[PDB]
């Protein structure tokens, strides 16, 4: 055993002799194959997300190539990897915390619509007609009887919630940078989160953005609509950690 | 490949999956495809091949109508083409039924990338050999340009070639302005893209399709009257010579 | 790598289908001679033992009181279409209420002899295709007819076919005999000379079945004196 | 799209293994240890929740499921496969207590949940779930404590551990285990046999317990927690 | 039966009388029509006994299974929007006429569901055949946001009054106080009439019924 | 209606420390006698019995699929049935068949096997738990048994005294009846052992 | 897709199907299961495979379900399958009752089985079923029977037999100690013992090691007890005078 293969173990997702899943494990490289980065760090009465804009052209239009998605009007996420996965579970999102409204009468909890994308995606994982999706989605939301929530779901299906995550290529450096500014803990107003937010993707990258290479996506507990900033607000943010 | 390209339903241990990939290179053994967004409307330049004196000019199109307020243009193995703007058409009919006007663009783009999709994960097919772009007017949206290849990815676009030759006329749209010009004072610079990056080395010939969608018309496509389209292709060659 | 029952080969032609056509040269003989008074239908009934019942082991059916049929291959196979075509003379008298031309019985069981689905089809679709060459002869009002048809599921109308394992020497053989002069008569002993040669057994009459149709009577099998009665001769 | 592969992918091999269900118990043993006490008077299940990093929240999911108002679970393997268990589990419960009117007796609920796990080694194109289940519940009377695994067999038990190091558990508790230990004090004796296994210090935020005494099952609250670490109470 | 609903500035209180008619006769004299969905939501019974049972007990447990995954205690708008999209799949053959109320996060709150899958959320409901009796009562006598005490005096009132009217309706008052912290049902709650006694002996002594056959089957 | 088309009578009387079910026996096709022994009453485990009554179909289709569904449960789990579940699993059983209904009353009449609790109840035609604590009716002789119990019950009897009571009230209930009466059969459950005896009658 | 599929319902060059011999080694190194007919019942002896000292031990008992009212039966194989077969026999012979109205005769029941151990060998291309069983019962037609079924979707009647490891030396053991024709319930237990030392590991065995269930005739009804940890004990205790006897021969 021990890293061996033994039949169409590597093709399809059936068991290996060691005990892994190795379709499974290729599906998070396809993560990294996005060449994209997304951080989303929690408050104490607002969350954030805060992602890379790349435009190759400029014949592609800037404003079509988002991140940001209203998955409904008190949930926004953030989709990292493979693309065209991405739109896919998007659809799905979308139609499933619709369906729920329809149900029981009441926005779903952002908790829950994770558990229901992550339910639908392990199904992929345990047949083998088909892969996971190779796509990892970031929700966020603001729930009425436990504050700002931030959720993350993976393409073997494990959400777990978070207080401040990244995904993508670079996301080994960016939890060794928030972990040592969660064991501080500051008064995590809604100006500190967002320059948490920023300066975190900053760092890693080493890039110090203008307001055309970040799209912030930010919820709040005054007013729960699920907001995406626009250039103007992203550039006062940006100004004020030159001055700092 | 061994084991990692038979099926579209195998992550490669890199993260690709080579079967969505090999779809890719159908789309550049085909001819090229131009899309223009000017701010009144679309124009559409197919490099359509004349291989014969037997087939009939004119025809075996690579324009089609999704709608009668949308373009679409193809590149890649034609069967599939054809497979496509049925989906759409299909989608699009069903939309005015069900909701009462036209459908919007974005939006048949997304449902188009959806149906590209949903076959690529799955053994029981494999994916589309076909890249296209659509485009489509209104007056209470304005111009508007998406393409989508086999992987099922959308995006906006303000110029867009795919084909044979995608590398080379992406680099001419840039040169050209297009943010101010209105569809009579682009229709020219299509078809002049087309002849600098097309070979007659390489073809024997070539038939120039244009398509109008924009104000000139009404917001409905259409191809481009044989008038202006002569003016066209005159006023290119030309500009080819110099 | 394993390829389903729905291949090409890059020569042109299907796998299975190009198989079936060499399930048929391991069979029995059968010469069908079609002439300007009737077709005679006959084969070689290869028996294997003296116990086996040499009077139950037929290859020559009546599809309808028109239209015989002789059949060399895999002969398991051939009473599926046998039954289809039996009910498809009679599904078609029983709307037009008349006879079926030969032409067209032929070309029902051939759409059915090419339909095989390994995945994408019905529950009762066939796997593989059937292993069997038919001579469909009746007599209908264009005059006597004669059809072959192959497991790749096409037929051609004849004069004078030989299907089965001694196809090639037969064939020949019929060339040099063949025609378009020839009674119903004159057929027969050109039936049972080149039959005689090709058979590694002996003719007897036990040892063939020999059907004819015509113009003037019903599908009519011969019985065993009416066989020694034209082995007289040969 | 697919409408499905039909054959079986477990299948025999040569010498008579189910290749596949060998190859799932090696999962589960890889996974996060976990104990079980029966304590003649109540069961205690015990298990570690360790994160990789302070970033996590542990108030998002839970290894110790209830059923219903008397049956828990707790696992080691692949937590997805856990979370469609779980949710089947509960089904079936419901689905029982709608037409006995009764609440679901726990000897029931592991035949019936073994045999969704055996489905899943006979069905086509699937793979079998990678995880073990312990199943305690207090019905007519006593306690029960059963385990589920990815065969689709299960077994009653007294004590007994699972996931990590479940060798050295199972002879810890072999020798540690006495019949009518209280109720308290065998939550001593399920963290006690988790600390072997375990790495690190522990907390409140590291170990899940769950009581299921005639009061019905539930979650140990972090605060309950911490005094059966410290051990002051 | 009579049901009947109030709300108050705490909570609810859904009572109803007991007795169950089959025919023209009494079939039981104590017949509980208070169905408990979840730890905080009842729901009353009226109509076809037998439909609204098999109803409750259905949505008790879609109520029960979704509470478990949520995790936290479920609302009373999500039991509403049960009920009524699976009578309505049926059009109204399935004769359940419920009084849903509970208390939730978001106040306490009072539906009446019609079977052909109709609501109307109120203050103050009725259900039932002597329904007319009680809604009478409630239009002097009810106040917004009275006290818990009198609320518990007006329904018994309005349900006394829907048991004298009516004859489908005798026997014990059911109440059931729901509010936010407690749960006070009781099943005897008032009892109007009891049967009076047996002014002689009826009964009779072995030795007067005759017998043809008998055998003893003993067990262990 | 198409339950008088048989007759058939079923009651339930509960004790102190016993419980008694008693019917008639005249299968008939309305005014007609077939025959004058023909079984209303099922054992379903020892110490407890159901009884139904109504057409004579659904009484055996009843029976028979009710047997299919306790054996069945009896097996799987180790566990005998207790009463209160038999009651719910009857309900699901006509309810399973809410429309095109089943003609019959079910009169459930046990101890729970754990104790000695003794239980009955009855259920309407589309599965009602009718559970009250003096006795319990199902038939078409309803009104009349009604009548007859509601005077002779006692809170508490012996088993001996119940048995006098029982029979009183179904002797004279089922002689005002047409089509109902060729003799009552009476089980009488105590916790040691069952007693069974056939009364006297009318054979009008 | 085919590239991935395990055909498990072709024939082999030589005329046998695969997966039902491997299914037999499945069974080969399972838990010993021995049965042996007598005229005053008949009973099903079977080794406990799981001992320790922490399992609980609340089971009727671990190899033997009772199918009817009339019969019972003991598994041996891969445990899994065997809660699926022991739950589609109840639900046959229930079945039967439903339509016939009386009990089902014991052969009858087991073809019902084996009439769909047999199609999952046909066609689908599943796995096939790797339990096989002993069945003990009564009916009317014959009396008491013995049968035993294998994963081929094959049955057998026996008055003696075995399945499960060492099942060769089972066979030869019985064959030379079974009586034709006179046997008493007493003689089968004491011959029952009498093989399994034969068989197990331990040669003294315990109260614990095995578990013994016989299948009596009583006054019209059947009566099927698994005999008590006190009983089976004095089954052993009385085995071991047997043999401080038999070591006497000089």
């Amino acid at each position: 055993s021990r890293g061996s293969s033994a039949g169409f173990d590597r093709h399809i997702t059936i068991f290996s002799p060691e005990g892994r899943l190795y379709q499974v494990e290729y599906a998070f490289k396809a993560i990294n194959q996005g060449g994209l980065t997304s951080v989303a760090v929690r408050g104490k009465d607002c969350a954030v997300i805060v992602t890379q804009k790349k435009v190759p052209d400029k014949l592609l239009d800037s404003s079509t190539v988002t991140h940001l998605f209203k998955i409904t009007e008190n949930i926004g996420c953030v989709m990292t990897g493979m693309t065209a996965d991405s739109r896919s579970q998007v659809q799905r999102a979308r139609y499933e915390a619709a369906n729920w409204k329809y149900k029981y009468g009441y926005e779903i909890p952002v908790d829950m619509l994770c558990k229901r994308i992550a339910d639908i995606s392990q199904v992929y994982t345990q047949n083998a007609e088909m892969r996971p999706l190779g796509c990892c989605m970031i929700l966020i939301g603001i729930d009425e009887e436990q504050g700002p929530q931030v959720y993350k779901c993976d393409p073997a299906g494990y959400y777990c919630g978070f207080k401040a995550t990244a995904a993508g290529v670079k996301q080994t450096e960016s939890t060794s940078f928030l972990e040592k500014k969660v064991k501080k803990k500051f008064d995590w107003t809604f100006e500190q989160t967002v320059e948490t937010a920023i300066t975190c993707l900053s760092t890693v990258l080493s890039i110090d953005f203008k307001p055309s290479e970040i799209e912030v996506g930010v919820v709040t507990v005054e007013n729960p609509k699920f907001r995406i900033l626009t250039e103007a607000e992203i550039d006062a943010h940006l100004v004020a950690l030159a001055e700092r | 490949g061994t084991g990692y390209d038979l099926s579209a339903s195998t992550f490669s241990p890199d993260g690709r999956v080579f079967q969505v990939e090999y779809a890719m290179k159908a789309v550049e053994n085909s001819s090229t495809a131009i899309g223009i967004r000017c701010k009144d409307g679309v124009v559409f330049g197919v490099e359509k091949l004349v291989l014969s004196k037997l087939y009939e000019e004119g025809s075996n199109k690579r324009l089609f109508n999704v709608d009668r307020h949308v373009g679409m243009a193809v590149a890649g193995l034609l069967a599939d083409a054809r497979s496509l703007a049925d989906i759409a058409r299909e989608e699009a009919s069903n939309f005015r039924s069900n909701f009462g006007y036209n459908i919007p663009l974005k939006h048949l783009a997304d449902r188009v990338a959806m149906y590209v999709h949903a076959y690529t994960l799955y053994s029981a097919v494999r994916p589309f050999g076909c890249s296209f772009m659509l485009g489509s007017y209104s007056v209470n949206d304005g111009a508007q340009l998406y393409m989508i290849d086999p992987s099922g990815v959308s995006y906006g676009y303000w110029g867009c070639a795919i084909g044979k030759a995608r590398q080379a006329a992406k680099t001419e749209i840039e040169k050209l302005q297009m943010k101010e010009m209105t569809c009579r004072d682009i229709v020219k610079e299509v078809a002049k893209i087309i002849y600098i990056v097309h070979d007659e080395v390489k073809d024997k010939a070539f038939e120039l399709e244009l398509s109008w969608v924009g104000e000139l018309t009404n917001g409905r496509h259409e191809i481009v009257p044989k008038d202006i389209r002569e003016e066209a292709e005159k006023y290119a060659k030309e500009s080819l010579k110099e | 790598y394993d390829r389903g029952v729905n291949t090409f080969s890059p020569e042109g032609r299907l796998f299975q289908v190009e198989y079936a056509i060499e399930a048929i040269k391991l069979g029995s003989t059968a010469i069908g001679i079609q002439t300007s008074e009737g077709v005679c239908l006959a084969v070689e009934k290869r028996i294997t033992s003296p116990l086996m019942e040499p009077s139950s082991i037929e290859k020559i059916v009546e599809i309808d009181a028109h239209i015989g049929c002789a059949m060399s291959g895999l002969i398991a196979d051939a009473k599926t279409l046998i039954d289809k075509a039996r009910v498809e003379t009679q599904n078609h008298w029983f709307t037009y209420n008349e006879t079926m031309t030969v032409e067209s019985v032929t070309q029902a069981v051939s759409n059915l002899a090419l339909q095989f689905g390994e995945e994408d089809a019905d529950p009762g679709a066939m796997s593989r295709p059937f292993g069997v060459a038919l001579l469909f002869g009746g007599v209908d009002e264009k005059g006597p007819q004669l059809f072959h048809m192959d497991p790749s599921g096409t037929f051609v109308q004849c004069d004078a076919r030989a299907i089965g394992s001694a196809s090639e020497g037969a064939q020949s053989s019929l060339q040099e005999v063949y025609h378009k002069s020839m009674t119903l008569k004159e057929a027969i002993k050109s039936s049972l000379i080149i039959l005689k040669q090709v058979m590694e057994e002996k003719l007897n009459a036990t040892n063939i079945e020999l059907a004819t149709v015509q113009p003037g009577q019903n599908f009519h099998m011969f019985t065993k004196e009416e066989l020694e009665e034209v082995i007289k001769d040969i | 799209a697919e409408r499905g592969y039909s054959f079986s992918l477990t299948t025999f091999s040569p010498s008579g293994k189910l290749v596949q269900i060998e190859y799932a118990l090696a999962a589960v043993a890889g996974g996060a240890p976990s104990v079980g006490i029966k304590a003649a008077n109540g069961v205690v299940l015990a298990t570690e929740k360790k994160q990789k990093s302070i970033l996590y929240d542990e108030r998002s999911v839970h290894k110790v499921e209830p059923i219903t108002k008397h049956i828990g679970l707790v696992y080691s393997g692949m937590g997805p496969d856990y979370r469609v268990l779980v949710h089947r589990a509960r089904k079936l419960a419901q689905q029982y207590y709608l037409v006995y009117q009764e609440p679901i007796p726990t000897a029931q609920l592991v035949q019936r949940v073994a045999s969704v796990m055996q489905e899943y080694t006979q069905s086509g194109g699937v793979r079998p779930f990678g995880v073990s289940l312990l199943i305690c519940g207090w019905n007519e009377g006593r306690p029960y404590l059963f385990q589920s695994d990815p065969s689709g067999a299960y077994f009653a038990w007294k004590a007994t551990a699972m996931g990590k190091n479940y060798v050295n558990g199972k002879t810890f508790l072999e020798k540690r285990y006495n019949e009518d230990l209280e109720l308290e004090d065998a939550i001593h004796t399920a963290i006690l046999t988790l600390k072997e296994s375990f790495e690190g210090q522990m907390t409140e935020d590291n170990i899940e317990v769950g009581i299921c005494n005639e009061a019905g099952f539930r979650r140990l609250t972090p605060t309950e927690v911490k005094d059966y670490l410290a051990a002051i109470a | 039966t009579t049901i009947a609903g109030v709300v108050y500035k705490d909570g609810i209180v859904l009572g109803a009388d007991t007795r169950a008619t089959e025919g023209m006769v009494v079939a039981d004299k104590n017949c509980s029509k208070i169905h408990f969905i979840s730890p905080n939501i009842y729901c009353c019974g009226a109509g076809t006994a037998a439909d609204t049972d098999m109803t409750t007990q259905l949505i008790s447990s879609n109520l029960e299974l979704h509470s478990l995954s949520t995790g936290r205690l479920p609302r009373v708008v999500t039991a509403n929007r049960m009920l009524k999209q699976m009578l309505f799949r049926y059009q109204g053959y399935i004769g359940a006429a419920l009084v849903l109320g509970g208390v939730d996060v978001t106040g306490p709150h009072l539906y009446s569901i019609y079977p052909h899958g109709s609501t109307d959320k109120l203050p103050y409901v009725t259900m039932g055949s002597g329904s007319l009796a009680a809604m009478a009562v409630f239009e002097d006598k009810f106040r917004p946001d009275m006290e818990e005490e009198e609320a518990k005096n007006l329904v018994s009132e309005a349900i006394a009054a829907g048991i004298f009217n009516d004859l489908g309706s005798g026997s014990n008052i059911d109440l059931c106080v729901i509010s936010k912290n407690k749960l006070d049902f009781l099943r005897p709650y008032t009892v109007p009439n009891k049967k009076g006694t047996r002014l002689g002996r009826y009964r009779c002594e072995k030795g007067t019924t005759a017998v043809l056959t008998e055998k003893i089957t003993p067990l262990e | 209606s198409i339950m008088s088309y048989n007759g058939g009578a079923v009651m339930a009387m509960k004790g102190k420390n016993c419980v008694a079910i008693a019917a008639d026996r005249r299968f008939g096709i309305q005014a007609q006698m077939v025959t004058t022994d023909f079984q209303k009453i099922f054992p379903m485990g020892d110490r407890l019995y159901i009884g139904l009554a109504g057409l004579a179909t659904d009484v055996q289709t009843v029976a028979q699929r009710l047997k299919f569904r306790l054996n069945l449960y009896e097996l799987k789990e180790g566990r005998q049935i207790k009463p209160y579940t038999l009651m719910s699993m009857v309900a699901n059983l006509l309810y399973e068949k809410r429309f095109g209904p089943y003609y019959t009353e079910p009169v459930i009449a046990g101890l729970d096997p754990k104790t000695f609790k003794p239980f009955i109840c009855s259920l309407d035609l589309i599965g009602c738990p009718m559970v009250t604590d003096d006795f319990v009716v199902s038939g078409t002789c309803a009104e009349q048994m009604y009548g007859m119990c509601e005077s002779l019950w006692e809170p508490n009897m012996d088993p001996d005294h119940l048995f006098e009571t029982i029979s009183q009230a179904m002797l004279n209930a089922v002689d005002r009846d047409a089509v109902s009466g060729m003799g009552v059969i009476v089980h009488i459950i105590e916790k040691d052992k069952i007693t069974t005896r056939t009364l006297k009658a009318r054979m009008d | 897709s085919r590239r991935y599929d395990s055909r498990t319902t072709i024939f082999s060059p030589e005329g046998r199907l695969y997966q039902v011999e491997y299914a037999m080694e499945a069974i080969g190194h399972a838990g010993t299961c021995l049965g042996i007919l007598a005229n005053d019942g008949v009973l099903l002896a079977a080794e406990r495979r799981n001992i320790h000292k922490l399992l609980d031990e609340v089971f009727f008992s671990e190899k033997i379900y009772k199918l009817n009212e009339d019969m019972a039966c003991s598994v041996a194989g891969i445990t899994s399958d065997a809660n699926v077969l022991t739950n589609e026999l109840r639900l046959i012979a229930q079945r039967y009752l439903l339509q016939y109205q009386e009990p089902i005769p014991c052969e009858q029941l087991v073809t019902a089985l084996c009439d769909i151990k047999q199609a999952y060998t046909q066609f689908g291309g599943k796995r096939p079923f790797g339990v096989s069983l002993l069945y003990i019962g009564w009916d009317k037609h014959y009396g008491f029977q013995l049968y035993q079924s294998d994963p081929s979707g094959n049955y057998g009647g026996w008055k003696a037999t075995c399945i499960g490891n060492n099942s060769a030396a089972a066979v030869s053991m019985l064959k030379q100690d079974y009586k034709e024709g006179e046997m008493t319930l007493k003689s089968a237990l004491a011959l029952a013992i009498k093989v399994l030392n034969k068989t197990m590991d331990v040669s003294k065995l315990s109260a614990e090691k095995v578990e013994i269930a016989t299948l009596t005739r009583e006054n019209g009804k059947t009566v099927i007890r698994v005999l008590k940890q006190k009983e089976v004990e004095q089954l052993i205790k009385k085995h071991e005078e047997e043999e401080a006897k038999a070591e006497r021969e000089k």
